[PDB]
């Protein structure tokens, strides 16, 4: 087929077109580099020429960013039975995420700089009720994965990034005063549905990219379509990350809080939740390499998929370093009788022969240098 | 009969047990393990009991005698025996936690287990999850329970629905009472009916069932409507929706005060237009913004639209029709002819009514999607008339 | 008396605006019927007059206001607005000439933005249609759901909309003059009602480029100017009025992104032309590179050995400077591009003070103005300003979210189109409107005329863009969403909007990938399918995974659990249907177990190959859930394969125990052929379901184990017996009649047929010995048969081209490997 | 089942013969007195041809006995209109219509 493919001159305009139309915006539009959340929210953030009056009006009607962030908390509080797909949400939930990171020997005063620049970012935000959405918007997926709560998680991440006591202050506060059990009943069933290494999808995938498909108009070069095997890593790492920033800078009040809830009326542990997720991974790695033990060298596609479970396993080992440190008593007791140690031995067993196997070939040595700091 | 239900269930107010320890002072005290206790179904008001003819069942409190229902939970299925304890005058030391004790429960006469039947084969095929409930000398490793907290709107509302059913039921057999009994020139020969009772309990339950003010914040407002929810549903899933409709069916077979006089005399017929006025508004409130009551219509429309002539509760009627019109699309597929012509003949006979007209206009469409048999009928049994 | 009387008569007043509410609902979500029955209600002549009639009460002039645009323009409205995010661009001398910019002189990287709305749009848009309100036309003999749909009651359009104009602009005059008495009591009422019909009819395109631009003045005299009369932007109206300047200032910013397409589409029909050129000219100097160059003219005719959306994606990779190499186009070509990425850009204000000088500014500015002014307490009107908001800051991506939905099509195939439009607006105004007899017929005729059009065949592409496939698939969800369990109704409609699924698939592989992301949507529908005879929703699964390695090594575990399901409750219930229809009760169902059966036959077996990853998983499946296997192959207390057979024999002969015992309905369906049938698809499952030769030659440890379990399952002596049984064959006699057997009420050759697979794929044939005894009890009476049948009177008898089949798809083919 | 009864002369010479387009001006009422439709508020004239039963067979002889220029009453039995279906939403059935039609003129 490649002797006789029909030149580009051959075909029919509108043909040519569309074909034209497809690679412009994959090569130009979507190249192109507009920054555009840094200006969008400073706009929003300013108050209109109001302080002529300075009258007992220092209620201080919400400002446009302020309103924004009401109105998306109106609709997370709604009663409904499903939090249905609203793509403004998730257009206006990237440009808050966006605005507020903005990130070789970097000296100790633009430090501290870069960290009250990052804190100020996080301020127009939380100080409007950014914080208190990004938990009713969880509560309202009710543990249902998709856009929407990938967009509420990098959200929360974003506002909570170095450990913004300000932020976890307010969350904290508004989960206590509340009392629902709607938060946690959601995070739970979340992790539940994370994905861990699936052999049976993998080996689907190898004989898939074996038979070397085309489409009819034309001719793709072996579509990448969705990846099947850990297709929710980017998602599974948000949510520990999430979880991470909620106990970052050892805040004892929240790490004590996420074992039990004591106003609610039930209690849902998220420390052994986690543990929980860790064991269905650990086990998916001991799988995967038992596919590898027989075979002498491990190929692309089995790096790649060694190397986001391990990017997954380090969150998760950090998410639960974050929930015990401080110390906090209350997680090392419950991680000390949980099926924590069980993990532990079978990481245990999969990184010594992994690394006896990885380091008897030079290729591996990217893959062998990821296992050694995740260990 | 007790069964071990998944599903809905958990969140019903059938599954709801209240402890009773046998004693009344300090009653509210820590649970410890091995102590006797009473566990008391709270809907029914029976008592889980032990008999020599049924085994496992619940009995009236006329029948729970210490013996058949004295039950404890112990932490293993060792046969400890080491020494009756003896109850302290205070809160006692905390034992068994809300959703962390794995509780065994035991018949404190019998020693026997609490456990399920295992239950035959052939009949999973019939969709039975549910395991009956049966005490057994050795049972299962798993029959260790989890006992978890109810909320105390939830506890609330069983309560209520266990004095409304008795109530209620009380009054219906006493309408049964002089059914096709006139009484003549005399008393109506029976028991008085409950009618202050019925009145003031019907009152409370329509502020009870009240929609949250539109003056509220939303946050507040939907906390609000989510409770009321919830407490629509509790009510209707023991048959008190259908409890109401029993209610007004034999009040309905008396076409006027005066001709309910004929069988229940004076005193109770004063009441008999204020009851039954009671009941619709109280059937509008278990239904009003709830799809799941609504679409209980879907089987018995004729019964509100038969109705509609009715000149005692005319208003109240025609509100629970709009209610159940505005929430289920279900009943906007079973509209007839007759039904339209019923509705219309509304305006014909009370007058020029806009809520009649809104009762129209909610045939037409409901949730964006319009049904053409019902905007055809509609327009042709209406507009060509011009009268 | 009076309807201005109602201003104090305030019982009346309430009854007569609920009435025109009621009049709004009968004709509501097109209903044309009843809306040529309203005009000779509420005429031509009333509705204009409550237009103008300035001391009308506030509910009366909102609900006449309301009344005219759901009798005259709301189904004209709702369909042109479907076909608004959508954007097929002919390539016609009039596309050509679009550009970002009018001709000017401002700046060359980008002159001042035209007035939105104004200019040439080439887009297709399928024509309004309406009818003239008539009541004294002879009624039509035509029966009902037979005549053709009702149009919309026709009103003068010019007319109206310079009336619409007139009142607008009176409107904001007279808010100017801040009167204490203002048109319907407040400010709400007067241009709410006004904007709403504006509004109505910019959409559908009523208005033209003069109107257009007497419309922007009102909004914005100063920005909107070409080159007291205060614009409504800064009147300061109620919330209620500023919703509906959003919807105003919405069609302007659609206009805006359709005019970015259509310029990008234009200058793609320039670019192509100068691209093809300049590729057949280094064409013709590269046929004489020997005489200059080596082996490495492989590099450089690597463009013509590469598929032609590889070929233009390397032509335009000039972008970032260091791609300056392996691009081949002329520099004064990739200018042309770069000096229109240039003023897209700028068109879409990337890069490059008080008045806003463009609409984009003016929208920022205007609704950061209201949010700063009060506490805006409407959440449509937050959700609709945030929302306008977004836009304006975001133009690439805007334009780069709507690029996958412009397509750009011959100026020869506009008329078929056109045709195709009109027949996607049928069905897509079928998705607000309970389902009935009338548009059962709209539905099912709109689905033929799309199937009767070339473009549907040759822009696969364009059909799926438009979501052809998930509103036809929409509707028919909702026919069996209602009544899923007692009784399906409109059975035709089903089976048209299943057999063009079908179709569909068939098309093209992309067609098929994208029916293959509804798989579980369609299975969850597909237990009650079983009812409906001809196309069914499972029948759409199936044909959504046939003849695709890619999907079906894409099918998830759960939808194969999901039929095993379906198939473990067909073999322990009865039909509820049969039952209804007098038939014994046998306790499972072979009919609807058969038709889940043939789906997995589908999802295990691709192109002459057993797909291992799907037959280990049907066949783990099959075994957990044993009551699959029907009452035979139960284990205890379970007659064997070739007893059940010899069975359903004895069924099929006796009536009374194989059917109703009163083809007759038509579609008669007989028990002792559905049982056969069963076990014989049953049987062809496994067969297919067995291991390749060449994975048992190789000694796969799975392999081995999966065959051993099949042939544990179906006995070798089992299958021979089913061979071996006699087959009834047309006979002559009774004045020569031919006596022939009912193939739907017997045992068929097709039976035999699953049998030999099995035997085959599973078991096989090798040795000599056991060769000879299959032929000549179970292959020879059956070719002896056949080789008799070749005569005058039977030859064409419906058993002997069974047998034909029979011989020549599992018999022979097995003999000639079996000829060593 | 068509009355035709005079309101103001016309030409009295020219009549619709068949297959000659009419242009008349029409308001129409129910025998009660319940108008139902009208050419004028629609200010268009309405057009039809003799002979091709586009309107109802009792506009085909009404409007044949009218010259042009002449403004008749005609009122059409229920047979010889709708009838018993009638015009659903607009006439009911069994109804006795009457029309004020003026023949503007032939074309």
């Amino acid at each position: 087929a490649c002797f006789r493919m029909t030149p580009l001159y051959n075909l029919p305009t509108h043909r040519a077109c569309n074909m034209f139309l497809e690679s412009y915006k994959a090569a130009w539009i979507l190249t192109e580099d507009h920054s555009f959340e840094d200006r969008m929210i400073d706009d929003l953030s300013k108050a209109g020429e109001q302080e002529e009056e300075e009258e007992e009006v220092e209620e201080k009607k919400p400002d446009p960013l302020h309103q924004l962030v009401l109105h998306f908390s109106r609709t997370a509080l709604t009663e409904k039975s499903k939090l249905d797909e609203d793509y403004l949400y998730m257009a206006y939930a990237d440009i808050m995420a966006k605005s507020c990171h903005l990130e070789v020997e970097v000296s100790f005063e633009e430090k501290e700089m870069e960290k009250q620049r990052l804190l100020y970012q996080q301020s127009r935000l939380h100080t409007r009720g950014a914080a208190e959405m990004v938990l009713q918007m969880i509560s309202a997926c009710k543990g249902e994965t998709g856009a929407m709560v990938s967009s509420t998680l990098k959200l929360g991440i974003s506002i909570l990034n170095g450990g913004n006591a300000e932020v976890q202050q307010k969350m904290l506060d508004y989960l206590k005063d509340k009392k629902e059990v709607g938060f946690f009943q959601s995070i739970q069933a979340l992790m539940q549905t994370c994905s861990v290494l699936d052999l049976n999808a993998f080996e689907r995938q190898n004989k898939a990219e074996g038979l070397g498909m085309v489409n009819e108009d034309g001719t793709v070069i072996n579509r990448q379509n969705g990846e099947k095997v850990m297709a929710d890593d980017e998602f599974t790492q948000d949510l520990f990350r999430f979880l991470q920033l909620l106990c970052e800078g050892h805040n004892n009040d929240f790490q004590n809080y996420l074992r039990t809830q004591t106003g609610n009326t039930t209690t849902i542990n998220i420390i052994i939740c986690t543990v929980d997720y860790l064991l269905r991974l650990q086990e998916s790695i001991s799988d995967f390499y038992w596919y590898y033990s027989g075979k002498d060298v491990i190929e692309e596609q089995g790096k790649r998929n060694f190397s986001k479970a391990m990017s997954v396993a380090k969150q998760v080992f950090n998410s639960l370093t974050e929930y015990i440190q401080g110390p906090c008593t209350g997680n090392q007791q419950s991680l000390a009788h949980s099926r924590l140690w069980d993990a532990v031995v079978g990481f245990l067993h999969v990184f010594a022969h992994m690394m006896m196997k990885l380091a008897q070939d030079s290729s591996q040595i990217e893959l062998l240098k990821e296992l050694l700091d995740l260990q | 009969l007790v069964y071990y239900e998944g599903g809905a269930v958990c969140t019903h107010a059938r599954s709801l047990w209240r402890l009773e320890p046998l004693r009344i002072s300090w009653s509210g005290s820590h649970l410890r393990w091995g102590q006797p206790l009473r566990i008391r179904h709270v809907t029914t008001g029976r008592y889980l009991a032990l008999t020599e003819d049924q085994g496992l069942v619940v009995v009236d409190a006329c029948k729970a005698h210490t013996k058949a229902t004295s039950f404890c939970f112990r932490v293993s299925k060792e046969k400890l025996d080491t020494a009756p304890k003896r109850d302290v005058e205070g809160m006692g030391p905390p034992e068994i936690k809300y959703g962390e004790s794995l509780c065994f429960v035991q018949h404190v006469a019998s020693g026997l287990w609490l456990t399920y039947a295992a239950p035959d084969p052939k009949a999973l095929r019939l969709g039975v999850l549910k395991k009956k409930a049966i005490l057994h000398q050795e049972g299962h490793m798993d029959d260790a329970l989890f006992l978890t907290r109810c909320q105390q709107e939830e506890s609330q509302a069983a309560r209520m629905i266990h004095s409304t059913a008795g109530l209620y039921n009380q009054f219906i057999k006493g309408l049964d009472s002089f059914s096709g009994k006139p009484r003549g020139s005399g008393p109506p020969a029976g028991p008085a009916l409950p009618i202050e009772a019925v009145i003031l309990s019907l009152q409370d339950l329509i502020g009870y069932f009240e929609p949250p003010s539109e003056e509220l914040q939303h946050e507040e407002k939907q906390s609000k409507l989510r409770s009321l929810r919830n407490r629509q549903s509790l009510f209707q899933e023991e048959g008190m929706l259908s409890l109401v409709l029993n209610c007004i069916d034999r009040l309905n077979v008396y076409t006027t005060a005066a001709h309910f006089a004929e069988y229940a005399g004076e005193e109770a017929a004063e009441s008999w237009k204020e009851i039954v006025n009671l009941l619709y508004e109280l059937l509008a409130s278990l239904i009003r913004g709830n799809r799941a009551n609504c679409a209980l219509f879907s089987t018995n429309l004729d019964w509100v639209v038969s109705k509609l002539d009715r000149l005692e509760a005319s208003s109240g009627i025609l509100e629970v029709l709009y209610c159940v019109l505005i929430e289920s699309p279900e009943v906007l597929n079973i509209i007839q002819e007759n039904h339209i012509k019923s509705i219309i003949s509304l305006l014909d006979k009370h007058g020029r009514n806009h809520k009649v007209l809104d009762v129209l206009c909610s045939l037409c469409v409901c949730n964006g999607v319009a049904v053409r048999s019902n905007q055809d009928l509609i327009t042709e049994n209406l507009l060509p008339g011009r009268e | 008396m009076d309807i201005l009387e109602l201003s104090e008569r305030l019982d009346l007043q309430r009854f007569h605006s609920h009435t025109l509410r009621l009049y709004r609902a009968v004709c509501a979500l097109g209903n044309n019927r009843v809306a040529h029955a309203l005009c000779s209600h509420v005429d031509q002549a009333q509705l204009l007059h409550a237009l103008e009639d300035a001391h009308l009460p506030g509910p009366l002039r909102a609900g006449y206001y309301d009344l005219l645009i759901s009798i005259h323009l709301e189904s004209a409205c709702r369909s042109r607005r479907s076909m608004l995010s959508e954007y097929i661009v002919p390539l016609t001398p009039e596309t050509r000439a679009i550009t970002l910019f009018p001709p000017g002189r401002k700046g060359g990287n980008a002159r001042r933005h035209g007035l939105p709305g104004v200019g040439v749009t080439t887009s297709l848009r399928p024509p309004h249609h309406f009818s003239p309100p008539c009541f004294v036309a002879a009624l039509p003999a035509a029966g009902v759901a037979e005549a053709p749909a009702r149009l919309s009651p026709a009103i003068p359009l010019e007319a109206l909309r310079d009336k619409a104009l007139r009142m607008l602009g009176e409107a904001v005059r007279d808010g100017g003059q801040h009167a204490r008495d203002p048109v319907g009591g407040s400010v709400e009422f007067q241009f709410v009602p006004v904007l709403k019909l504006v509004s109505t009819l910019l959409v559908m395109g009523i208005f033209g480029d003069e109107d257009v631009k007497q419309i922007l003045k009102m909004i914005e005299p100063e920005v909107f100017t070409e080159e007291l009369e205060e614009g409504l932007l800064q009147m300061k109206l109620p919330e209620s009025v500023k919703l509906q300047m959003c919807n105003l200032l919405e069609y302007f910013c659609d206009q805006e992104l359709q005019h970015r397409v259509e310029s990008l589409a234009a200058f793609a029909e320039r670019y192509v032309d100068k691209l093809q050129a300049n590729q057949r000219s280094r064409y013709a100097l590269l046929m004489r590179a020997f005489t200059m160059s080596a082996a490495e003219t492989a590099r450089r005719t690597r463009e013509f050995r590469s598929p032609p959306q590889e070929q233009i994606n390397m032509l335009l990779h000039f972008k970032d400077e260091a791609d300056e190499e392996d691009c081949p186009l002329p520099e004064d070509i990739r200018q042309d591009l770069q000096d229109f990425h240039q003023d897209l850009l700028a068109h879409c204000g990337i890069q490059l003070e008080k008045k806003p000088q463009s609409l984009q500014e003016l929208v920022s500015h205007m609704v950061v103005r209201w949010a700063q002014e009060d506490y805006v307490q409407s959440p449509e009107l937050v959700r609709a300003m945030f929302s306008l908001l977004h836009r304006q800051y975001d133009g690439l991506g805007e334009l780069l979210r709507a690029l996958p939905r412009a397509y750009t099509i011959s100026p020869s195939s506009v008329e078929d189109t056109m045709s195709l439009l009109e027949c996607l607006g049928q069905i897509r105004s079928l998705l607000i409107v309970q389902m009935g007899p009338q548009e059962e017929n709209l539905m099912i005729q709109s689905i033929g005329n799309i199937m009767n059009n070339k473009v549907f065949y040759q822009h696969p592409n364009l059909m799926r863009a438009l979501g052809m496939h998930e509103t036809v698939m929409e509707v028919m969800v909702n026919v069996l969403g209602g009544g899923e369990t007692k009784e399906i109704r409109f059975p035709k409609m089903v089976t048209s909007c299943c057999r063009f699924l079908c179709y569909f698939c068939r098309i093209s592989r992309q067609n098929q990938r994208s029916m293959f992301d509804h798989l579980s949507y369609l299975l969850e529908n597909s237990g009650i399918g079983l009812g409906m005879q001809g196309s069914t929703p499972l029948d759409v699964a199936a044909a959504s995974v046939i003849d695709n390695n890619e999907l079906a090594l894409a099918l998830q575990e759960q939808d194969l659990e999901k039929v095993v399901s379906y198939l473990a409750g067909c073999g322990l219930q009865s039909c509820p249907m049969l039952l209804a229809k007098g038939y014994p009760d046998i306790g499972w169902n072979p009919c609807g177990g058969e038709r889940y059966l043939d789906f997995l036959r589908f999802a295990v077996f691709v192109n002459g190959e057993s797909v291992e990853e799907n037959a280990n998983v049907v066949v783990r499946l099959l075994i957990r859930k044993p009551e699959c296997f029907g009452p035979a192959l139960r284990g205890e207390g379970g007659s064997g394969l070739l007893a059940a057979i010899e069975e359903a024999i004895r069924i099929s002969e006796d009536p009374a125990r194989d059917g109703p015992g009163v083809p007759p309905e038509e579609n008669r369906v007989h028990l002792g052929h559905a049982i056969m049938s069963f076990y014989a698809a049953l049987i062809d499952l496994l067969g297919r379901c067995a291991p390749e030769m060449h994975l048992i030659q190789a000694g796969k440890g799975e392999a081995l184990r999966i065959r051993a379990i099949l042939r544990s399952l179906v006995p070798l002596d089992d299958l021979v017996g089913i061979i071996s049984l006699p087959l009834q064959i047309p006979t002559l006699g009774k004045d020569g009649a031919l006596v022939q057997p009912k193939m739907s009420a017997s045992f068929v050759p097709d039976h035999k047929a699953s049998m030999v697979l099995f035997l085959d794929r599973v078991y096989g044939i090798e040795n000599q010995d056991f060769l000879l005894h299959v032929l000549d009890v179970g292959f020879l009476p059956d070719m002896r048969a056949a080789a008799s049948l070749d005569t005058a009177t039977f030859s064409t008898t419906e058993m002997a081209l069974a047998l034909n089949r029979y011989l020549c798809l599992a018999v022979l083919p097995l003999i000639t490997k079996c000829a060593p | 089942g068509v009355q035709v009864e005079t309101i103001s002369p016309g030409d009295g010479r020219t009549f619709p013969k068949r297959g000659q387009t009419c242009v008349v001006h029409y308001t129409g009422m129910l025998e009660d007195g319940k108008k139902f439709d009208s050419s004028r508020d629609r200010n268009k004239p309405f057009k039809f041809m003799l002979g091709k039963q586009e309107v109802i067979r009792g506009w085909e002889e009404g409007v044949a006995q009218m010259s042009v220029g002449q403004r008749a009453k005609l009122t059409i039995s229920p047979d010889y209109a709708y009838g018993a279906t009638g015009h659903p939403g607009i006439i009911p059935p069994h109804a006795t219509l009457v029309f004020d039609v003026e023949l503007l003129k032939l074309e």
